[PDB]
């Protein structure tokens, strides 16, 4: 591939999520992870992960709630434009 | 083409759905406001928003039908204008302050932490107020955004020029639908388009400020923002 | 007020009469084109035009009814935009080159004598062509000029805002009078106002260029121009 | 006064004019003189004179023609705005 794929939740506590994805075959400057309570509609949180990594923890989630998680691969303007819709998933904590 | 078959109601619905997600800033109150820390804060927010700006753009009707070279160009040109028009929209209901984000409500003195900032702030405020004062509606606003994206730059592109005249018709349709007379219609159309000028201007002043901050080497900027800036000189 | 009682025909006649005089440049062919000499040439022309710009402005309806402080502000803001829109008008019938003056017809390579110039030239050309391509009429043009003068800047002025909506009505009246349909009317209105954005932008880029040329100390600039520039930082 | 006045032609040859005016009571950065054939409608010529001066020669005029001459006092933006319409005259060479 050429953009991140196979995003999924590896482990989980009531308050934390550890996630992983299969990196794209490309220099990735870094990633952005965004999460938010699913269809809650509020602003989402976002944080950055170094491009050599391909997993991230998410913490301080409200136990038993359903979050939407989305992983953004930050490359360059051109690739990002050319690139596909980012992969996202839903996971209830 | 498909962006041309869309009725105004359809056109507006599309843009209304393509809206980027609202973002929290990295504001932290254990560390006090320094020139370094606030620029880092604003500058971090900007990098964030840019990532969504890209995917928002693609969803703007007819945009993804341009050569990738043109899609790039429009964005290298428009990003700060887009950023600004959003801030100014977001701040309309806050006479006096700028709602950079749900957790970042700055007002005018907070800006003169950073040298060069306050002048741009004053304008962002003035413009904000002007929109509030003419009761800009969310439906007009998304149109403005798009025009800003599509109108950035120069000629060497008549594709771009049709989908703009579309957006214009949409605009005019809204006003009509909102109970204006023909003369009040064209008048308000003109009033909004004149404002776009002020944003180009604010955008230019900001961009130079941002550039001077990169050199002075106050704060470090992320790879993406860094590109959007260097795209300008 | 008086600028408001004027019918469109009256309004257009007034602006058409207030036109500044056409000026020769100080071009001399015994001395070859250096970066120094061409900047001095353009920069000398600019100082000249500015003296007439002042007295042209006063003749623009309702302008002389503003506080002197506002008359000053509008001009410190607008002078290069005004300068440019004029150049771009003046060049319409010269695909490829810029008619800075009756004795100065520059084209694109002549501009890359001066570093930084060529980029602005390319835009002045693009804009020029765009006007020619949509057959901008002298009557629309004087309106544009005025809007540019009146629209420059920011809010803290509803006087200014009426005499603009006047000019808008005048504009719309012309098109009507010229055989357009309602939809072609608003469309063309929008097309012109969008162009004003490109000029703000060209104006900003120029102003910075001009400023970098002052420092590098290539050419010396006259007291008046010097003020109009420093008015900006 | 506060802007130039009493503009007039002192001497004249077939091709040259020497003109003078009563200066205003003020620092004048410099003056601009413009001349053109009267109601010919063409572009006008223009040249600069140091503000300590209050006379100027004009040369290379077409003999027997009627010119319009106008003297501009360059001060500052504010004065120039506040100031009056510039004084002009017609003189046939
Ligand atoms: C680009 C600047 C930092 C990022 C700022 C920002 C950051 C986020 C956003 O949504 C809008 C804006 C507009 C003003 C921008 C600023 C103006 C000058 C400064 O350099
Ligand atoms: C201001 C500059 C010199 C004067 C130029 C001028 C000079 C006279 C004029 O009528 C128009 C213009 C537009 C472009 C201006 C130039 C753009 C950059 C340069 O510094």
């Amino acid at each position: 591939s050429d953009v991140p794929t196979k995003l999924e939740v590896v482990a989980a506590t009531p308050t934390s999520l550890l996630i992983s994805w299969d990196a794209p075959a490309v220099t990735v400057r870094y990633y952005r992870i965004t999460y938010g309570e699913t269809g809650g509609n509020s602003p989402v949180q976002e944080f950055t992960v170094p491009g050599s990594k391909s997993t991230a923890t998410i913490s301080g989630l409200k136990p038993g709630v359903d979050y939407t998680i989305t992983v953004y691969a930050v490359t360059g303007l051109r690739l990002m434009l050319a690139g596909s819709k980012p992969i996202s998933i839903n996971y209830r904590t | 083409s498909l962006a041309l078959s869309l009725t105004a109601d359809q056109m507006v619905s599309a843009l209304l759905d393509a809206e980027p997600p609202i973002l929290y800033s990295e504001y932290d109150p254990t560390r006090p406001f320094s020139e370094a820390s606030m620029m880092g804060l604003l500058t971090n927010l900007a990098d964030r928003e840019l990532v969504h700006m890209i995917n928002w753009a693609k969803r703007v009707p007819g945009f993804v039908d341009l050569t990738l070279h043109d899609q790039v160009h429009l964005l290298e040109c428009a990003w700060l204008e887009i950023l600004m028009i959003g801030l100014v929209w977001r701040s309309m209901e806050h006479p006096g302050k700028l709602l950079f984000a749900p957790n970042l409500l700055l007002d005018r003195n907070q800006g003169k932490c950073v040298e060069g900032m306050v002048e741009i702030f004053d304008m962002l405020l003035a413009t904000s107020s002007r929109f509030r004062m003419m009761n800009l509606q969310g439906e007009e606003f998304v149109c403005l955004k798009s025009i800003i994206l599509l109108n950035s730059g120069v000629y060497t592109k008549d594709h771009i020029h049709r989908v703009l005249d579309k957006i214009t018709d949409t605009l005019i349709h809204l006003m009509a639908k909102a109970g204006l007379t023909l003369q009040q219609q064209h008048q308000r159309l003109a009033q909004l388009l004149l404002i776009l000028s002020h944003i180009r201007h604010m955008s230019n002043k900001g961009m130079e400020h941002l550039y001077s901050m990169k050199c002075k080497n106050v704060v470090p900027l992320s790879d993406l923002l860094l590109e959007m800036l260097d795209a300008h000189r």
